[PDB]
């Protein structure tokens, strides 16, 4: 009937309006970059949040590109189910307290679980080793021993390629790069170019974290584009 | 029903050999990666060791590396942990925890407070 | 004049290699139409290049082989001018699409974070329209008398007389080679520098040969497709086409010029990792 | 010593329940169904492909009219589709983009969604002005909402990642009943044809049958080896099927208190994300991580048919009330209707 | 272990309540399921093919 045709025309007009709104939403969505912030409550994640109830959304714009970072607060310690949601994310910012060494073993196991997850196999991880000053003063005091916690650290030698901070003594640099090399061993044990790890040494007073995240996001997207064209 | 029963825990002298056996039933034992976890008094659960499905890949925590050995019997569906010598630091309950999913490289939430696939545990005490 | 055999072999090779181009473009078009958001804005650019190649092979090629066939030897000037205008329109559309694709790739690689903000769907459609209108404007001069094309019996094809108007000849040569080669050289050189930097970061040269080979393949395929035609045009302006240049050389240039419809799908869809994966998947599904 | 003896007490009760079930089971359904003729090979073809989602489709729900369907995607949009004309009736932006469940009220006047925000949001589709807005917002869960189902317009039942299922009253916005007993977090729940009792599957490899009115677990089903992702109620209402991460489908019986069948194959080793039944209950439809949806006749263990055409894993699956078609959502952002 | 004993007592109560239920024969239940499946066979459009005339999606 004519009423059926009228009904059909009205719903076609509604569909056209919805499609225009969806085009605008698509343009907004593909421009912004999503980040997952994963870390412990005593690892120093809140310090990273400072510079920029189930999930918290912090918006920060660096160089006129929008970045949406989400930090999970109210989820339980069991994370094998809701970690699958963040598989299309640009990068996972993994915050670890390099001073607390057994929190580092738990952090390494969590990093290994994230790295080898089949849904997270294409997701790159930005690794932040927080509390560098605390680790430095702990090593300088020599009260706690890293070798006790990790046997390999004893015979570990600071890489020549590694660039040491002039202020710190060689032993603190050796401990820092030992932790970094443990994480890098986990990262490079698996993954045929699908994803990469971007370790960084950070402190609570460091204001460069945002620029670092910007740079590794650029590196991740550029590497993916180069792989798409078989240039890498 | 997924059940994991630990046995072989008891009071031992420092430097003494101790062997832990975990009897597992209710699932295909060969398809899953198995772990050992412990909880010191007043402390949270911490990971100790794991063994792959075939048994080729074996890892240990740094504290017990070169001191504990882990083995599994796929025919007998049992997981073994041998403690040749032990300091009085590791006086905790030892659980055998199965990874949540089969044919999976990752082992998520094995040390969570309320992990379902963790066993009841056996208390190991080291005293002079 | 050209012997009957020479025309027969030219016709057969042209038709077989252009049928291969047709089937390649058909499968590539199916893949591109399968997913609209597979390549975001770049999908429209690749589809435009594919459609231009398809139009070229479907329209210009039958008339080219008909000219080679001794059926109609003394072809009039108007038909030859129209055929040359169509051929040049399709070639210029391919060239402009390739330039836009290269400038798109440079933007996506060098500016990865700001690329979606820089290149939008509206801007993609505008570039589509700009390329097509630029091609139309470049092929209108022979239609309205600026360029003159006439049939030559010895070569048996509707070919431009480049000496009639040096201005249009240099304009066409510039639009075919100079601007496109400059743009691709700059974009792929900075892309090569970025890839070298990424390789240096990754390895913590020998394996930079991969990026070097890909860039060389792209640029050398474009040159092998278009450069012989422009070199022939320049020689035609400087000296006579007939005495100086043999017949087999003319045929070589002609089907090298027509080889773009074969190389563009392979260069642009196949070397893309996602598109290669999808074409492989649908080929396994079909077989 | 009280704890040890009470654990022993629990062990004895579990042994007694196992022995009672053992004595209850003498003939499996495979033996009884052996004499029946097998169903022929069933081929389903894609009829509609719904496009417009920018991210992975986490869930979808059919309407009771069997024409409309709502789908939820990670891009932050809740889209109501007209399956017949492939037209979008509504596109609802969400406050939180991370949503893992969506429910369509049987009346059709409301549509609910929830996710990592731990909140179940109710949207009114029958507003006077004509624009969909948040009617009520249910904030009582301490974990991520994983499933929600409308009993009617007044009350909804939601499972969550805090190992708890809750019965909500929409008008007042408070949970009247709280269901507890799951050690692991709850992934899915299925309402029975009568709204009296429902079943839920959790990550402890156990399915629990809850009575809505009196709010306790009537019985517990333990046959799976890993987390149960999808639980579906049999059309009759006396049985239900569960999909697990151990790559198998188990059919459980309410009255027999046992598991009748196990739908598994050696080739498939991936987890089952969603499971659903046909109108007659003869066919069992299961989504998979291997990007395909297998079709299993519920009486025999043999597979009869396969639904292929999704590039990524099949997150959600749905069969209409009249049984006319099957809708499958996936992580490739496309919904496909199979008839 | 104040919470542990309460949780274990709740588990024991739940197990006691789950034990005192009436279970019918598995053979009878399987026959019941088979009968329901065979009674509603024609009503299923997926099980039995439907002509495209009254198929809305065809």
């Amino acid at each position: 009937t004519e009423d059926q045709r009228n009904e059909e025309k009205a719903q076609r007009e509604a569909n056209k309006k919805i499609e225009k709104q969806l085009q605008k939403d698509k343009q907004v969505y593909r421009a912004t970059h999503r980040l997952l912030l994963l870390g412990a409550g005593e690892s120093g994640k809140n310090t990273i949040v400072k510079q920029f109830s189930g999930i918290f959304e912090t918006k920060f714009q660096v160089d006129k590109v929008n970045f949406h970072m989400f930090d999970v607060g109210a989820q339980r310690d069991e994370r094998r189910k809701w970690i699958q949601c963040f598989n299309d994310v640009t990068a996972i910012i993994f915050v670890v307290a390099s001073s607390s060494y057994n929190r580092l073993q738990a952090a390494l196991k969590l990093f290994d679980s994230i790295w080898n997850n089949k849904w997270l196999r294409d997701t790159s991880v930005i690794l932040f080793l927080n509390k560098q000053d605390l680790l430095a003063e702990k090593v300088l005091a020599g009260k706690s021993k890293i070798e006790d916690y990790f046997p390999e650290f004893a015979r570990y030698t600071t890489p020549e390629d590694a660039t040491p901070e002039p202020g710190e003594d060689p032993r603190v640099t050796r401990a820092k790069y030992f932790i970094r090399d443990e994480f890098l061993r986990i990262s490079t044990a698996s993954g045929d170019g699908r994803h990469y790890c971007y370790p960084h040494f950070t402190c609570a007073v460091d204001t460069e974290n945002i620029r670092r995240v910007f740079n590794d996001c650029r590196d991740i997207i550029q590497r993916m584009h180069l792989r798409q064209y078989e240039l890498l | 029903q997924v059940q994991l029963q630990e046995s072989g825990g008891g009071l031992v002298q420092p430097g003494g050999s101790l062997r832990l056996s975990c009897a597992a039933s209710g699932f295909t034992f060969s398809n899953y990666k198995m772990n050992w976890v412990r909880q010191a008094p007043g402390k949270g659960l911490e990971w100790v060791s794991d063994i792959s499905q075939s048994g080729a890949s074996i890892s240990y925590t740094g504290s017990v590396k070169g001191r504990f050995t882990i083995s599994r019997d796929n025919a007998k569906n049992t997981l073994y942990l041998q403690m040749n010598s032990l300091k009085p630091e590791d006086t905790a309950v030892y659980y055998c925890a199965r990874c949540p999913a089969p044919f999976t490289r990752d082992c998520f939430d094995v040390t969570s407070t309320t992990y379902a696939y963790r066993g009841q545990g056996t208390q190991v005490t080291v005293s002079s | 004049p050209i012997s009957l055999a020479h025309g027969i072999i030219r016709s057969t090779v042209l038709v077989i290699f252009l049928a291969a181009s047709f089937v390649g473009n058909i499968v590539l078009a199916l893949v591109l139409q399968r997913k609209p958001q597979l390549l975001q804005v770049t999908n429209r650019f690749i589809f435009n290049l594919l459609v231009t190649d398809l139009l070229q092979i479907s329209l210009v090629a039958p008339w080219v082989v008909a000219t080679s066939v001794p059926l109609f030897w003394p072809l009039n000037s108007h038909f030859c001018t129209a055929l040359v205008s169509l051929t040049h329109l399709f070639a210029f559309a391919s060239v402009n699409t390739i330039v836009v694709v290269s400038v798109d790739r440079y933007l996506s690689i060098i500016h990865p974070l700001s690329y979606p903000s820089k290149m939008t769907q509206r801007r993609g459609y505008l570039l589509l329209y700009g390329t097509w209108i630029v091609a139309i404007l470049q092929s209108t001069p022979p239609l309205y008398g600026w360029g003159q094309a006439a049939f030559d019996e010895r070569n048996a094809l509707c070919s431009m007389i480049w000496g009639a108007s040096p201005s249009y000849t240099i304009l066409s040569v510039v639009s075919f080679i100079v601007i496109p080669l400059i743009v691709m050289i700059a974009c792929y050189s900075v892309v090569f520098c970025a890839a070298r930097r990424q390789h240096a970061l990754l390895y913590n040269r020998c394996y930079q040969c991969k990026a070097a080979k890909v860039i060389f393949i792209i640029i050398f395929s474009y040159v092998l497709s278009l450069g012989p035609y422009c070199f022939l045009a320049v020689l035609a302006v400087w000296v006579d086409v007939e005495t100086q240049v043999p017949q087999w050389v003319i045929t070589i240039i002609i089907w090298l010029f027509f080889l773009q419809c074969c190389i563009h799908p392979y260069v642009y869809g196949y070397m893309h990792k996602t598109i290669k994966k999808e074409i492989q998947d649908m080929l396994k599904k079909f077989f | 010593s009280e704890l040890d003896q009470l654990r022993q007490e629990a062990e004895q009760l579990k042994n007694q329940i196992r022995d009672a079930r053992k004595a209850c089971a003498d003939a499996t359904l495979s033996q009884i169904t052996n004499n029946i003729d097998p169903v022929g090979r069933i081929q389903m073809r894609t009829r509609r492909t719904l496009r417009g989602h920018l991210a992975k489709i986490y869930a979808m729900h059919w309407g009771t009219d069997s024409r409309l369907l709502v789908s939820a995607s990670q891009d932050g949009k809740l889209i109501i589709w007209d399956s017949y004309t492939t037209n979008k009736v509504h596109a609802i932006p969400l406050r939180s983009s991370w949503v893992m469940t969506c429910a369509y009220a049987p009346s059709g006047n409301y549509v609910a969604c929830g996710g990592l925000d731990n909140i179940c949001s109710i949207y009114n589709l029958k507003t006077r002005e004509g624009n969909v807005r948040v009617s009520r917002e249910l904030a009582g869960h301490t974990g991520y909402l994983s499933c929600c189902r409308f009993l009617d317009d007044n009350q909804i039942v939601t499972s969550s990642g805090d190992t708890t299922c809750a019965l909500w009253d929409i008008e007042t916005g408070q949970q009247t009943t709280t269901f507890t007993g799951h050690t692991g977090d709850v992934m899915s729940l299925s309402l029975a044809p009568d709204t009296r009792l429902f079943v839920s599957g959790a990550c402890d490899a156990s399915a629990k049958l809850w009575d809505v009115r009196e709010g306790m677990c009537r019985q517990t089903f333990t046959g799976h080896e890993s987390d149960i992702n999808a639980i579906c109620f049999f059309p009759n209402g006396n049985a239900f099927a569960t999909g697990s991460d151990d790559a198998t489908c188990r059919l459980f019986d309410l009255r027999a208190d046992q598991e009748l069948m196990t739908y598994s194959h050696d080739n498939i080793i991936c987890g089952i994300t969603s499971v659903s039944f046909s109108k007659s209950g003869r066919l069992l439809l299961a989504g998979y991580d291997d990007f395909n949806c297998n079709v299993w006749d519920a009486l025999k263990a043999d597979r009869a048919g396969v639904l292929a055409g999704h590039d990524n894993r099949v997150s959600c699956l749905g069969v209409t009330d009249d049984g006319m078609a099957v809708a499958t959502g996936s992580w490739d952002s496309f919904l496909k209707i199979w008839n | 272990n104040t919470a542990s004993i309460a949780q274990a007592r709740k588990l024991v109560e739940q197990l006691k309540m789950e034990a005192n239920i009436d279970r019918i024969k598995v053979s009878k239940a399987a026959a019941d399921l088979m009968a329901y499946c065979e009674a509603h066979a024609k009503e299923d459009p997926l099980l039995t093919p439907v002509p495209a005339s009254e198929n809305p999606f065809r």
